[PDB]
């Protein structure tokens, strides 16, 4: 699998550009697609979503109706095009995939993000700090709040966990607070009911230090934690 | 009631998959599924090459508008028949047999197969075509003698055309039930596209009388 | 004790053409192009015994219209959408049949489920246009009696009478002699019986309902009104007999149909 | 010689048999299916809120 | 003949000595035990979307998933509780007549007329499900996949013999023969390490996955043997006659153990399982009607009557929330 986005750069406001992510290695039309973005050194923050088929759209409270979202099924490249972009645009917009079905990881893969910049209610996810020094061989625990209980009625409690190694892209942990995603080490744990949720790293090793996030996807808008980064 | 962005995703995902589903089956219903059949060392690798070209063995033809798509059964051992009800609904059932079926007694087994196919519940009520279809020893075998050597119901004169309707005759004995289906018999030479064109008016035949079946009318 | 049986004709019509409706909901056998006209045909004769019928029969009872100018104009464009719905429902359904049998293996390339609902929509809109006339004939009286504002046009009426019963009916006639004769040459290889009867069946019930109606229509639109009213709701309950046996017919003939009927 | 020889010692096998009668494994079915009565949904049926369906 | 008198008389002694130690009927004990009542159960969920008759359906290892396989050429997998198309699959072959479901829900495998086990994976990293194997070499149509782990599974076929593939290889690790007809149906048992498959020849027989060796031979019906099950015990299997008798045997008394057979019933069963606690008999029937018996006196202790087709193929979840039932009018039902 290999997502590759392009159209990044530098833009004057009140311009419109356009950005491509052009799959290549699964079923495009099968899966559903989103836009994440982040601002310089800030945190993650969603952009838009496009199911299969292009018949759901969903776009960020902030720049509803600025932007637009396409998908070219038969081509495999996926399209968002922004029609006005404030100071505040600027950040790395991410492609990730999504499949939704019982059973599925809907945030298990992430594009390689492309770079941004242009020149000068909704449940609240809580990260409790921003820096966390630790040595290597010591179990580490990570905790974010929200504001409502994501435990649907159905018992999925709608948690993501990424982390965002230095220079790379996000990479999904655990896609429902329980259950590992593909490819991870099996180190890693996560628990936590009602608000409260924790992310607990057994066996730290050199390479797990990042930015680690926590995202909600139990209704839209989806929103992401303010960051807890690990210092070694 | 209010439904999860995940589960609602679920739902949405299923219809795709039933869209699909739906507009493949009517593809389906477009095409004309002839079950093949033969006996042994009658001849099947002729009319099947004549056609616009392990197990069960479907071929597919498309000739005037129409995908024709036949199962032969020559890759089946098992006798048992506990597979044709798998056959339902078939358009047809090409039944092959040659003149030259008493080389190899034919009788009994040529005749307790179709009073199978007549009998069978499933294939009653669909058209058999029946294929004769070469013309290069079906007559060069007849002067041997009269047919009392495996065929005691006759001991008569045996030219080519009177004997060969006093087997299509005795045929039409075999069918329990002329109601519903009809033998559509073919004697021809094996040299052209004679077999095709046969089957695809025994094809129109057969489902212009299913029309009226439904109008009510035949 | 004539209302009693009136009522008793309409509620019958409801009853039955529902249970048609229900079949083609339930079976998934019944799922095929040759039984959505009976659909659109049971929606057609179920609008007729449901909105239509019950209305004219409160108005022989009372000898009087007494729900007013507004329901006046919406039973009577009901009635006339419903009826010419029959109508044309019939006469698709027809065509469906001779199309089918004459061209059987053309037409499985155009017998798609799409086309099939195209017709039928094609149909209701076409029935449906009379309501221009009927709401707007002034635009472009005694208050006892419901009426339209063109039942003394000697050209519409006629015009009218054309398009709705007599081409439909010459072209019935003409498809269906057509299937007759491909049903007798198919039988000459007892069995042309079940076909005359069916199709004699058909194409008198039909005639024999609509005809005396149609002839009342281009007569009192001749006459400028010296004939009689009794005999005018005699003809209207005959046309509305016609799609009280139309569930008797059409989807009867049809064994899926009887099996779907018996199981419930 | 060898044809059914196998057939026949696969008969010998079937006469050295671990033979537990149908009485001895009469009561072995009526056990099982006494001491998981309590575990089937469908012989017991189970409340409304616990039903998936 | 020597070698057939001494068959002969082995076979009539050995028979005799298990007349000799029978001891009495199940019903002779069990009379005493209370009957069920009537299971009345209701069709809490219908899945549609088939176009054809379905012929095999297996369930989920979590109780929660289905696969259905159609003569329409689809492979169908659903969520039992939504009534969600989970996936949809194009096979090779639509002349489907059996299918599986990985144990550890990773693959699928379903195979037919065209004599090919084909075994599809579903957790791809691309998205799609392909085929991750083409298993090939029974001369006959093939029956009742039944897996064994993700790299090893048995099949049954109409060459009159079964066969265990390493999915790896993609060759016949093993070969059970001694059939002397078609084998319709093969269960694994519980802990996987035998099997039980019956045949054309009115015959079934229990079979070792790791010897290769006819451990056992169970007769008793006159007609074909068209579905078999395992007690969840794994101690007795009942087979589905197409004499309309369905027959619970057990593999240690090398005898029947009883008979569910009634007079209405004229046609043969389609399909057998089991409930999880090993009480109620589920018989699917060719009346186009199941029949739910009770396991230990034989009585049809309530009925699924549905379908207006006859009813091909029957599963009880693992943990028994439920009972899958499917029939040639291309519909699923899902009771409880
Ligand atoms: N019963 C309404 C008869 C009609 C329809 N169109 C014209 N006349």
């Amino acid at each position: 699998v290999q997502l590759v986005e392009s159209g990044g750069g530098l833009v004057q406001p009140g311009g419109s550009r356009k950005l491509s992510c052009s799959a290549s290695g699964f079923a495009f039309s099968s899966f559903g697609m989103h836009w994440v973005r982040q601002a310089p050194e800030k945190g993650l923050e969603w952009v838009a979503y496009i199911s299969s088929g292009s018949g759901t759209i969903y776009y960020a409270d902030t720049v509803k109706g600025r932007f637009t979202i396409s998908r070219d099924d038969p081509k495999n490249t996926l399209f968002l095009q922004m029609t006005s972009l404030r100071s505040e645009d600027t950040a790395m917009y991410y492609c990730v995939r999504s499949i939704y079905y019982y059973g599925s990881s809907p945030f298990d893969f992430w594009g390689q993000g492309t770079t941004l910049t242009v020149s000068s209610s909704d449940i609240v996810m809580t990260q409790a700090t921003s820096s966390v020094p630790v040595t290597p061989g010591e179990s580490v625990s990570i905790s974010c709040r929200s504001s409502k209980s994501l435990l649907h009625s159905n018992g999925n409690t709608y948690l993501y966990w990424f982390l965002q190694r230095p220079g790379q892209s996000p990479q999904l942990l655990i896609y429902r607070m329980s259950n590992l995603a593909s490819g991870v080490p099996d180190r890693f744990s996560g628990s936590g009911s009602g608000t409260a949720f924790t992310l607990t790293i057994s066996r730290l090793e050199a390479e797990d230090v990042g930015v680690y996030y926590c995202m909600q996807h139990l209704e839209y808008p989806l929103t992401f934690g303010a960051g807890t980064k690990l210092e070694l | 009631c209010t439904l999860s962005a995940e589960d609602k995703a679920a739902v949405e995902r299923s219809k795709m998959i039933d869209r699909n589903l739906r507009e493949d089956g009517e593809k389906a219903a477009r095409e004309v599924k002839l079950l093949l059949l033969g006996a042994g060392e009658s001849g099947k690798s002729t009319i099947v090459k004549q056609m616009k070209i392990t197990g069960i063995v479907e071929t597919h033809f498309t000739f005037k508008d129409l995908h024709f798509k036949m199962f032969d059964v020559g890759g089946q051992r098992s006798e048992r028949k506990k597979w044709i009800h798998c056959f339902e609904g078939v358009t047809a059932i090409i039944f092959c047999v040659a003149l030259s079926d008493y080389d190899l007694n034919r009788m009994h087994e040529s005749m307790k197969l179709f009073d199978s196919i007549c009998n069978n519940k499933w294939f009653t009520d669909t058209s058999i075509i029946l294929f004769l279809n070469k013309k290069d020893l079906f007559e060069e075998k007849i002067k041997k003698s009269p047919l009392t050597i495996c065929y005691p119901e006759y001991a008569g004169s045996n030219t080519y055309e009177e004997a060969a309707a006093y087997i299509q005759c005795q045929f039409e004995d075999l069918n329990k039930r002329k109601d519903t289906k009809e033998i559509y018999t073919h004697f021809t030479c094996a040299t052209d596209t004679k077999n095709v064109q046969f089957v695809f008016d025994a094809v129109t035949d057969v489902i212009i009388k299913n029309n009226l079946k439904d109008c009510g009318l035949f | 004790p004539l209302v009693v049986v009136l009522s008793t004709i309409c509620l019958v019509t409801v009853g039955l053409n529902l249970l048609v409706l229900y079949a083609v909901r339930s079976e998934r056998k019944l799922h095929t192009v040759g039984n959505l006209y009976i659909v659109s045909l049971s929606v057609a004769d179920l609008i007729v015994g449901a909105v239509v019928m019950p209305m004219n029969i409160l108005y022989l009872l009372m000898s009087k219209w007494s729900l007013g100018r507004p329901l006046c104009l919406f039973w009577l464009s009901m009635d006339y959408v419903a009826s010419t719905a029959s109508i044309f429902s019939v006469f698709i359904l027809c065509i469906d049949r001779y199309r089918s049998v004459q061209q059987p293996l053309r037409y499985l390339k155009y017998r798609t489920k799409t086309r099939a609902s195209a017709t039928i929509l094609g149909a209701w809109f076409l029935s449906f246009l009379w309501v221009i006339p009927i709401l707007g004939w002034n635009h472009f009286r005694r208050e006892d009696k419901c009426e339209t504002d063109f039942y003394d046009v000697t050209w519409f009426k006629v015009m009218t009478a054309i398009i709705n019963f007599y081409l439909p009916t010459l072209l019935m006639l003409w498809f269906y002699a057509k299937i007759y004769k491909a049903v007798r040459q198919h039988c000459q290889h007892n069995r042309e019986r079940k076909a005359a009867k069916q199709l004699g069946f058909i194409m008198a019930a039909f005639i024999l309902c609509w005809i005396p109606y149609f002839i009342f229509f281009m007569v009192i639109a001749f006459c400028k009104n010296c004939c009689n009213e009794h005999l005018h709701m005699f003809t209207i309950w005959l046309g509305y007999i016609n799609s009280t046996l139309n569930p008797l017919i059409y989807p009867l003939c049809n064994e899926n149909f009887k099996k779907t009927f018996k199981r419930i | 010689i060898a044809q059914a020889r196998k057939l026949v010692e696969q008969l010998k096998m079937e006469a050295n048999i671990d033979r537990i009668k149908v009485s001895k494994a009469a009561a072995d079915l009526m056990a099982y299916c006494e001491a998981h009565a309590k575990e089937d949904p469908l012989l017991t049926p189970v409340p409304a809120s616990e039903n998936p369906f | 003949d020597q070698l057939r008198q001494e068959a002969e008389q082995l076979k009539n002694q050995i028979r005799d000595a298990r007349k000799a130690c029978a001891d009495a009927t199940l019903s002779q004990i069990t009379n005493n035990i209370d009957p069920v009542g009537r299971i009345q159960m209701r069709t809490r969920r219908t899945l549609r979307g088939h176009l054809a008759k379905i012929y095999a359906m297996h369930w989920g290892t979590d109780s929660r998933l289905l696969v259905s396989a159609s003569q329409d050429g689809k492979l169908i997998i659903w969520d039992s509780y939504t009534t969600n198309k989970v996936h949809a699959i194009p096979l090779r072959s639509s002349w489907v007549m059996t299918c599986a479901y990985a144990p550890s829900g990773n693959y699928v495998a379903c195979g037919g007329l065209d004599n090919i086990c084909s075994i599809y994976n579903l957790k791809t990293r691309e998205g799609n499900v392909r085929v991750s194997r083409e298993l090939a070499g029974h001369t006959g149509y093939l029956s009742c996949c039944r897996f064994l782990d993700d790299n090893q599974i048995v099949t049954s076929s109409g060459d009159t013999t079964c066969a265990l593939w390493d999915i790896e290889t993609g060759q016949q690790t093993t070969t059970f023969t001694g059939h002397t007809g078609d084998v319709m149906s093969l269960s694994l048992a519980p802990d996987t390490r035998l099997f039980v498959s019956g045949a054309c020849d009115a015959s079934a027989k229990l079979w070792d996955v790791r010897e290769g060796m006819c451990r056992q031979t169970f007769t008793g019906h006159e007609s074909d043997i068209n579905a078999i099950c395992f007690f969840p015990n794994g101690n007795a299997f009942a087979t589905g006659s197409d004499d309309a008798t369905c027959r619970l045997f057990d593999l240690r008394a090398d005898q029947e153990l009883m008979t569910y057979s009634h007079d209405n019933i004229i046609c043969g069963i389609t399909s057998v399982s089991f409930s999880k606690s090993g009480r109620l008999l589920l018989a699917g029937y060719d009346d186009f009607n199941c029949n739910v018996w009770d396991a230990l006196k034989a009585d049809r202790a309530g009925v699924l009557a549905g379908h207006d087709n006859r009813v091909s193929c029957l599963g009880v979840t693992d943990d028994g929330m439920a009972v899958a039932t499917g029939s040639w009018d291309s519909f699923l039902k899902i009771w409880n």
